[PDB]
């Protein structure tokens, strides 16, 4: 399973 | 054996042809098990291996939500990176991310990974300590500072040491009949005359899984690294892989040459010769 | 930015034997950026029912794809893979050779 989104580049 | 889980994200801008495409695929070793494509008619994280199909609706809902969020956020990230490099809005660019974890035979963490590339060039990577980053250039330093401020490394460490390995262990058990089965290469040597003076000996390995293999030629017991043509390991389309290694040998000297094969599926390493 | 030109291999899934239905593969790899055009050919003409794998990439960030279709090798029929990419000024054609 994926990690969640937290931060853009 | 040892095993890995990896997610591969690709975001590709295409000015004048809509918003950037986002694709996400997940692998356990050399086995793809999920895919997402924002260009699909109905974007959804979808199964690509039978052993993931038993995950319930809550699993698919979560994985799809993550991918749909990343479709949006990787478009922001591409806008940011364009600015970081003072680039025109006219050009197409690519942002790639790889991340995941490796475990050994006992299921324990060997190490974690999270790294990225922009237009095919290394951009930023999480160090093996899962605490700090290596930034490639002053643009990636902006990303680094932003991620440091947000305590990203701590979050990545928690995922990589926790959920990443827990899911990978689950997948390895649910898919054990294939994921934890190494299929040895089927091997043979062919002979192809070039001229009156020389012929090619080609050492074949077919039908093996996983892809990792070592295929070499020796002459009188010396490795022929510089004089071996070695093709890239290639997928057959049935989960397995193929490779060959070739050497040009003088007519009549064929029995001086031996092909050696190492692969996880083999009881022991093979030595082969041309058998006319 | 630097672009990378594709490597191309053409081959069958199973050992080739004339008259026996099999799968023809064209593996393109090592390229960047990811846009690429691939055709499988039978006696110079494009095969219509060609599928391909999902785009992914290798550790060195280069992309790869597998194009494939059913085929029945014979002594006379010629098969090939035709590839175009931004790095190529013209399409590159690689012939299927059952010895490689």
């Amino acid at each position: 399973a994926q990690d969640i989104y937290r931060a853009s580049y | 054996g040892s095993h890995s889980m990896r997610y591969f994200y690709t975001a590709m801008s295409r000015p004048g042809r809509g918003e950037p495409r986002f694709i996400a695929v997940g692998y356990v070793d050399d086995t793809q098990f999920v895919r997402f494509d924002s260009d699909a008619a109905s974007p959804r994280m979808a199964p690509r291996a039978p052993w993931i199909e038993q995950e319930g609706p809550e699993y698919w809902d979560r994985e799809t939500q993550i991918s749909k969020t990343n479709t949006q956020t990787y478009r922001e990230s591409l806008r940011n990176l364009r600015g970081y490099y003072n680039q025109s809005e006219a050009g197409s660019h690519t942002l790639q991310r790889m991340y995941g974890c490796d475990v050994g035979p006992d299921g324990r963490l060997l190490r974690g990974h999270d790294q990225s590339a922009y237009d095919g060039k290394d951009y930023i990577a999480l160090n093996e300590d899962l605490s700090s980053w290596t930034a490639a250039d002053t643009a990636a330093q902006i990303t680094q500072r932003k991620w440091e401020a947000a305590r990203e490394a701590e979050q990545w460490r928690a995922y990589l040491e926790g959920l990443c390995v827990e899911w990978l262990r689950r997948y390895l058990e649910n898919g054990k009949e294939t994921l934890q089965r190494a299929d040895p290469p089927k091997t043979h040597v062919t002979h192809h005359p070039i001229s009156d003076h020389e012929a090619t000996l080609r050492c074949w390995a077919l039908g093996f899984y996983p892809a990792e293999i070592t295929l070499t030629w020796q002459r009188d017991g010396e490795d022929q690294t510089q004089d071996t043509e070695l093709v890239e390991t290639r997928p057959a389309g049935d989960r397995t892989f193929q490779k060959w290694a070739a050497v040009v040998v003088p007519s009549g000297e064929e029995q001086r040459y031996t092909c050696h094969v190492q692969h996880e599926g083999l009881p022991k390493p093979l030595t082969l010769r041309w058998e006319p | 930015m630097i672009q990378r030109t594709p490597k191309i291999q053409v081959y069958s899934r199973h050992p080739a034997e004339n008259g026996k239905s099999n799968f023809l593969n064209c593996y393109v790899s090592g390229f960047h950026p990811s846009d690429i055009e691939v055709d499988l050919l039978k006696n110079g003409e494009r095969i219509e029912k060609v599928e391909h794998s999902d785009l992914s990439f290798s550790k060195d960030w280069s992309f790869y794809l597998l194009y494939y279709t059913e085929f029945t090798p014979t002594e006379k029929d010629e098969y090939a893979c035709r590839v175009n990419h931004v790095t190529l000024s013209q399409p590159k054609i690689v012939k299927w050779d059952r010895d490689m």
